[PDB]
DNA sequence: TGTAGGTTTCCATGTTGAGTCA
DNA sequence: TTGACTCAACATCCTTTGCTACAA
């Protein structure tokens, strides 16, 4: 997860993006920040407490600390169990101007049901928010997730994010097929130019989440060299870059095992396979290239003298599709293309594309199986 | 002299030179922004060179009923801006401006889409839409995300998705218009094509100073009733007053030792912004040095013990004693005042930190009447329909904004009652009141 | 204000629509 | 349909009361 974008630090150098991340001098101040946050206390005395430190040490880096920080805890509603009908019930009871009628009024209240509701009156929102347990957490952890959430808040902005293989390559392309992501697969240096989140009209938050899930996976490695251009700016945008490589300073934790299983990809498996023994079936053919530009199909299949190579897509925009369909004009092999709904429907060369909502209908496969016999 | 007009995700295209536009390689034809349709077509138009649009693309605009018994100056406002059906009407908070735009768009009879700030005005222009006109408009934004006919939409979602929809409602209603000139907001209307364009507001005026873009984004002021000033068959007299607090000699200590910081601060470095229009230079300064943030900040907590003083809340028990049978809205500064007050006098508050459901509620039972008294901290500036009152006091000046204070100063829409406002302020400290 | 300049605004607090999870 | 939680966009943020009075 990231942080908010009023928290990210980081500089330009001759139109070159340069995050600002923590180094260990800093250990100190995590240390305070972790030795602030005890059991049993609110918010407001926390920040209350910490206007200190923003006047002392760069007062981004301690709000994004303690924000994460309040992210990791357990918190308490309140120790009284009705938070919000006290002020129902009191202040039914007009505007009390007198001190006498006031406690007399809180006497009564305290009578009506029994409590300390003097200090317990506004509950139920940030501030008087207390806690149950503090979390343990070790200051090197926080550092390294603070980097971590960091760069994903660059990430964030990207129009192209370029990753570079070092030895793993079917992993991470495993991966990308069933994160939904939008690739481009170049052989120059053997390269995949991922579409960024800014290629969205408007669903950029899904899919910027799962870039970084591959992201956390690619970080985990021998090398990860990769080239992210960004797109930054409030009232005019400007595209940087941002290189980064072998920054071995993130965090290994939970991968989340299962965000993804390719029902889709089993079900259309299991599908062709048992409905008809005409057209064969790959699990997934060597990637073909053309000119360093690589494109790798799901499945092949092949009945005879008439070979196709499918392709199922996740993500999807129209330049997207067009782009692809473009660059595999030069395949040697008719194209096949199945697509989610989930931006504005397209039907343009029908010849090549195949829509469905859920799963795959493996009639349609059949039908334009047949339109090609 | 043979040229076609075109339309594409926010752009209009041409082939002749129209003032206005610019050469393109990509389109192959002269482009720019879609909002000049409604100017370049009438420069085709008048130089007879017979030109074709294909760009109006109006969705089946479905047969409405009349039903709005509108009075003297909304027949006025609606001829002034049927004049050239590019304008914009101001009339204060609670002068059927909605009953307006209905009876103008119920005369268009062209497909519209209505722009509304919050989820509030969208469901009281539904509701208003199936009264005055016996229809149920398409709601995209919020819950649904309906589009048929005459549909209604937030900023954001007309925002969000605006390429998907320029090409669409040939007529373009703007409720509180002065949300309209900020930075994505322009960006929203400019992509738009509609020929036809009227604004709505009660206050047009901006501190911001971006309020001149209006006649190149929807037009100009056609017609503005005099505001605060026909008072028969609008509010009743208003009676404005102020109260000025003698600030506490205790408090008084703390103000200057911290107003001090900033003033050696600023004669130390140069950079004066006394009567410089230009804070942004030392806040630039404060992201990064120490003392100027630290400075600013005491500044800050300076106007904040200046505006949120505990010695006006003992002239607030005075007026409290004095008036005991009307309806009394408490505003504030922030919600720290506004908190304090409720935990003094038995109060309840309405912020952005309150719920939803009891917000609404507290709203209820305020137009009910069990709740005589109520504290909200500005939050009641809008168009949400808060039930009006008769004294309205103020204790956050939130400086000389018109909204603040026109937009604010316009939540009381009775009659026959005296219906005065107050403004507590303590005259030690800025007190920068309405000019 | 204009015959030059490269660039992410954002010291605070307030509001709210929108869009993500379990 | 809810209810969390966030987060981007949008807002304010500015110079000091004093010799002409009205109350609209
Ligand atoms: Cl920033
Ligand atoms: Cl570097
Ligand atoms: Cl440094
Ligand atoms: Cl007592
Ligand atoms: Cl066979
Ligand atoms: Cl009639
Ligand atoms: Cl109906
Ligand atoms: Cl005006
Ligand atoms: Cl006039
Ligand atoms: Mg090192
Ligand atoms: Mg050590
Ligand atoms: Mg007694
Ligand atoms: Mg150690
Ligand atoms: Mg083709
Ligand atoms: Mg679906
Ligand atoms: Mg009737
Ligand atoms: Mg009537
Ligand atoms: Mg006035
Ligand atoms: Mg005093
Ligand atoms: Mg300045
Ligand atoms: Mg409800
Ligand atoms: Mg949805
Ligand atoms: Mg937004
Ligand atoms: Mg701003």
């Amino acid at each position: 997860m990231g942080l908010p974008w009023e928290l990210a630090r980081f500089s330009i150098v001759k139109d070159e993006v340069l995050p600002h991340f923590a180094t260990n001098e800093d250990l100190d101040l995590a240390n305070e920040i972790i030795s602030l946050f005890k059991a049993g206390k609110k918010l407001g005395e926390i920040d209350e407490e910490i206007e200190y430190l923003e006047k002392i040490y760069d007062h981004k880096l301690v709000r994004a600390f303690v924000k994460l920080l309040t992210r990791l805890c357990e918190f308490e509603l309140d120790s009284p169990i009705p938070p919000i009908q006290i002020r129902r019930e009191l202040f039914k009871y007009g505007p009390v101007l007198d001190e006498k009628e006031r406690e007399d009024i809180i006497q009564k209240v305290s009578k009506k049901l029994g409590a300390d509701i003097m200090r317990f009156v506004f509950s139920d929102l940030d501030e008087e928010k207390k806690i149950i347990k503090a979390p343990t957490i070790s200051a090197e952890d926080l550092i390294r997730w603070y980097n971590l959430s960091l760069l994903q808040t660059l990430l964030f902005k990207a129009y192209k994010l370029t990753v570079y293989v070092s030895s793993n390559w079917k992993e991470i392309i495993r991966r990308a097929k069933w994160l939904g992501l939008m690739y481009f697969a170049y052989d120059k240096p053997l390269r995949f130019e991922f579409l960024g989140p800014a290629t969205l009209v408007k669903l950029t938050e899904k899919y910027g989440r799962n870039l970084a899930v591959l992201l956390q996976f690619i970080i985990s490695s021998q090398n990860w060299k990769i080239e992210a251009e960004l797109v930054l700016g409030k009232k005019f945008k400007r595209v940087y870059k941002l290189k980064l490589a072998n920054f071995k300073e993130l965090k290994e934790l939970v991968i989340d095992e299962k965000r993804f299983d390719s029902s889709v990809e089993e079900k259309f498996y299991k599908d062709f396979t048992n409905v008809i023994k005409g057209w064969k079936i790959i699990r997934e053919p060597e990637p073909l290239v053309v000119d360093n530009r690589v494109f790798i199909p799901d499945f092949l299949v092949e009945k005879g003298n008439l070979k196709v190579y499918v392709e199922i897509v996740g993500f999807w925009t129209k330049e997207y599709i067009k782009e692809k369909l473009d660059k595999l004009k030069k395949v040697k092999y008719p194209i096949l293309i199945l697509l989610n709904e989930e931006l504005g429907k397209e039907k343009f060369n029908g010849m090549n594309v195949i829509t469905y909502k859920r799963k795959i209908d493996i009639s349609l496969v059949y039908k334009w199986l047949r339109e090609l016999e | 002299g043979s040229v076609y007009l075109r339309y594409f995700k926010g752009l209009i295209l041409s082939d002749a030179y129209a003032p206005g536009l610019k050469w393109s390689d990509e389109l192959k034809a002269y482009s720019a922004l879609a909002f000049k349709y409604r100017d370049v077509r009438k420069y085709f138009l008048e130089k007879e060179i017979e030109v074709e649009e294909n760009v109006i693309d109006s969705l089946p605009f479905p047969l409405i009923k009349d039903k709005i018994e509108l009075r003297d100056y909304q027949a006025e406002a609606v001829k002034a801006w049927l004049k050239e059906k590019r304008g914009i009407i101001v009339l204060p908070t609670g002068a059927g401006k909605t009953q307006v735009a209905l009876k103008i768009v119920s005369i268009m009879k062209v497909a519209t889409l209505i722009v509304v700030p919050t989820i509030d005005l969208i469901t009281q222009w539904k509701e208003r839409i199936n009264k005055y006109l016996d229809f149920d408009p398409g709601i995209i934004g919020g819950g649904e995300d309906s589009l048929k006919g005459i549909t209604v939409i937030t900023y954001d979602s007309a925002y969000t998705r605006a390429e998907e929809l320029g090409n669409k409602f040939p007529l373009l209603i703007f409720d509180e218009v002065h949300h309209l000139p900020s930075e994505g907001y322009s960006i929203m209307a400019q992509l738009f094509a509609s020929p036809y364009r009227l604004g709505l507001t009660a206050t047009p005026e901006r501190d911001d100073g971006k309020h001149e873009l209006y006649p190149i984004l929807v037009g100009p002021i056609v017609y503005r009733k005099s505001v605060e000033e026909l008072a028969g068959k609008y509010i009743a007299k208003y009676k404005i007053k102020k109260l000025y607090v003698s600030l506490t000699n205790e408090e008084k200590k703390r103000y200057d030792g911290l107003r001090k910081k900033l003033k050696d601060f600023l004669s130390s470095r140069g950079l004066k912004l006394q009567n410089l229009d230009d804070f942004h230079r030392l806040v630039k300064l404060a992201a990064k040095d120490k003392e100027a943030r630290e400075a600013l900040l005491a500044w800050h907590e300076s106007l904040n013990i200046a505006v949120n003083s505990q010695s006006k809340i003992e002239k607030l028990r005075e007026i409290l004693q004095e008036y005991k049978n009307e309806k009394i809205i408490v505003f504030t500064r922030d919600t720290q005042m506004a908190y304090r007050i409720s935990k003094t006098f038995l109060i309840p508050v309405v912020t952005y930190k309150t719920d939803k459901d009891e917000r609404e509620e507290i709203l209820q039972k305020f137009r009910d009447g069990e709740y005589r008294v109520i504290v909200a901290s500005t939050v009641f500036d809008e168009g949400v329909d808060v039930p009006d009152a008769t004294l309205a006091i103020v204790m956050g000046g939130y400086g000389t904004k018109r909204q603040f204070l026109q937009r604010l100063g316009r939540i009381l829409r009775k009659k026959d009652k005296e219906a005065l406002l107050i403004e507590i302020v303590t005259k030690g400290t800025a007190d920068y009141r309405l000019s």
